[PDB]
């Protein structure tokens, strides 16, 4: 994760603004249709369109990735209860933190055409690829 | 598979797309974003920085191809293994080109079609397209099955 | 796509294994490097240690069973993907296993039958097994593709 | 990774001893004879069997991961230019590493028997998936 990287990644999120719940919400949305073996994680979970389980847990998805923007270079400490609970609780197969990277990384270009260059492209990937390794780091 | 309704809207957003610019975009944001798929292109000239893989006539001219190919998988969804067989000969047997980097690439066109398209790509027609590429990469991946 | 010889050599190696705990050695391996795995193992009792796994009576007859596959597997080897079609159903349609886990099984059975036999398993009947694995994962994972 | 897995590492690591290079050079063979597509990285290299080309890239790799191991809190800066050399020069595919690693596991599992127990094997996975990860972080 290069400087140049995280100046990337913090415009383009600052950019995101107060809509990070709905596009959360959208890039869940988003994984479940095109990727449904994820939906097994969420079995108590109503899935449909515009549920409102899905908008919380939208909405904590990108509380937990602006706290990861905020602090880039602490990114251990700040997800450590995050890994905990994603590596041991739920033991989440390492594959879906790739799928949900790529669901997030498509809402971002359907949503931000201007600010989607080639270069935030690249430093969103990567931000979003550090983010899965710290999730997935206890096992 | 892809039901009648899937494959309406995936042909239909297909006409909107240009033929001359999203494949080079692809191609280059493949470059950009997974650098050592530039290992396979060392005779497209410089590669250094995204603005040179961006500004390559051989990356434009190379996606071109890459797009046509794609527009001819998708006028036989019904035949993907059969339409890739002398591409996944040349990408496996010549070019030994892992089948990872299929889906890579199949992933970053997606990609490109939802910055083309925005709030028109819609999470039904993303699944579609995503079967299509998922379709497409097994297919080139075949020689090596 | 194994050579008369790589099938000759499979056989005979194969002949000298212990059905009745190579499974059970393979399925733990995978349980203990692979701990997400451990999710599809819910009703298998404690398998918080190593050694809880590698103990474990209901991991031991599971490992029995997915030998016995492997060898169905073994004694068809110009038909896996029609050997393991109601396997593959099974673990697909119900069960929503990643298909990359099949692979991750199939070398951690490598290094069993490596870490048996010695210098028995050379570099050539390592090959060999790998082809056949590979192929045992390939059907396996049929219904995703 | 933990300190028991520091320990059993450096315990495995300690027992492959002298014949370090002779076990990455049999560990290149067997990726060479199991993965040929990873063939293509040596093409000015005699790959056959008995060669001193392997034989010398063998032990070149073993004499990496002995520093890697007698390195392991400092494992990033220990192997900072070799992962400049895989990733800017080289431009090797990051499957290939888990290939690799696979090979190097099949080679330890053969020629150590007795300590090839499900923890050591657990924890060789992890150092070596560890040096992978490292040597692909300069892309
Ligand atoms: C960038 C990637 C991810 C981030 C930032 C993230 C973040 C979060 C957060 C903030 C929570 C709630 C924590 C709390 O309530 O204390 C959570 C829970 C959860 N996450 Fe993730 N997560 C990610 C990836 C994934 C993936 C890929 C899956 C599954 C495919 C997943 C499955 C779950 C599940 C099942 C829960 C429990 C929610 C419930 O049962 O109510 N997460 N995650
Ligand atoms: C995923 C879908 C892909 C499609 C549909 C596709 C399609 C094509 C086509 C149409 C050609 C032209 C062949 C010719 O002119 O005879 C080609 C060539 C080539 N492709 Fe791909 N490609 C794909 C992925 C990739 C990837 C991911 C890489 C590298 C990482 C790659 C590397 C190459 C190279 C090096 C050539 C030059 C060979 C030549 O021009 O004959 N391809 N591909
Ligand atoms: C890679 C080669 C594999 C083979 C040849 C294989 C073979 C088998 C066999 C023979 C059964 C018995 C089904 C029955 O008794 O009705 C089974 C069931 C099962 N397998 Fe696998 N397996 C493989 C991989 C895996 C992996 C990697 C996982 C999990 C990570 C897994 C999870 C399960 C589970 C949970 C069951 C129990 C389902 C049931 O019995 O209804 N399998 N498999
Ligand atoms: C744990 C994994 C690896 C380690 C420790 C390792 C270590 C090394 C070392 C020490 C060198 C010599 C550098 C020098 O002499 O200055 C080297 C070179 C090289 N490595 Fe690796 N390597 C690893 C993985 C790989 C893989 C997976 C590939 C390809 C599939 C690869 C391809 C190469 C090539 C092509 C060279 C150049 C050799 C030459 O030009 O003589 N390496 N590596």
């Amino acid at each position: 994760l290069s400087p140049a990287d995280k100046t990337n990644v913090k415009a383009a999120w600052g950019k995101v603004g107060a809509h990070a719940g709905e596009y959360g919400a959208e890039a869940l949305e988003r994984m479940f249709l095109s990727f449904p073996t994820t939906k097994t994680y969420f079995p108590h979970f109503d899935l449909s369109h515009g549920s409102a389980q899905v908008k919380g847990h939208g909405k904590k998805v990108a509380d937990a990735l602006t706290n990861a923007v905020a602090h880039v270079d602490d990114m251990p400490n700040a997800l450590s209860a995050l890994s905990d609970l994603h590596a041991h609780k739920l033991r989440v197969d390492p594959v879906n933190f790739k799928l949900l990277s790529h669901c997030l990384l498509v809402t971002l270009a359907a949503h931000l055409p201007a600010e989607f260059t080639p270069a935030v492209h690249a430093s969103l990937d990567k931000f979003l690829a550090s983010v899965s390794t710290v999730l997935t780091s206890k096992y | 598979h892809l039901t009648p309704e899937e494959k309406s809207a995936v042909t239909a957003l297909w006409g909107k797309v240009n033929v001359d610019e999203v494949g080079g975009e692809a191609l280059g944001r493949l470059l950009v974003v997974y650098p050592w798929t530039q290992r396979f292109f060392e005779s497209f000239g410089d590669l250094s920085t995204p603005d040179a893989v961006m500004g390559n006539p051989k990356v434009k001219a190379h996606g071109k191809k890459v797009l046509g190919a794609f527009s001819d998988g998708l006028a036989h969804l019904d035949n993907l293994k059969g339409t890739f067989a002398t591409l996944s000969e040349l990408h496996c047997d010549k070019l030994h080109v892992d089948p990872e980097n299929f889906r890579l690439l199949g992933n970053v066109l997606v990609c490109v079609l939802a910055h083309h398209f925005g709030k028109e790509f819609t999470p039904p027609v993303q699944a579609a397209y995503q079967k299509v590429v998922a379709g497409v990469a097994n297919a080139l991946a075949h020689k090596y099955h």
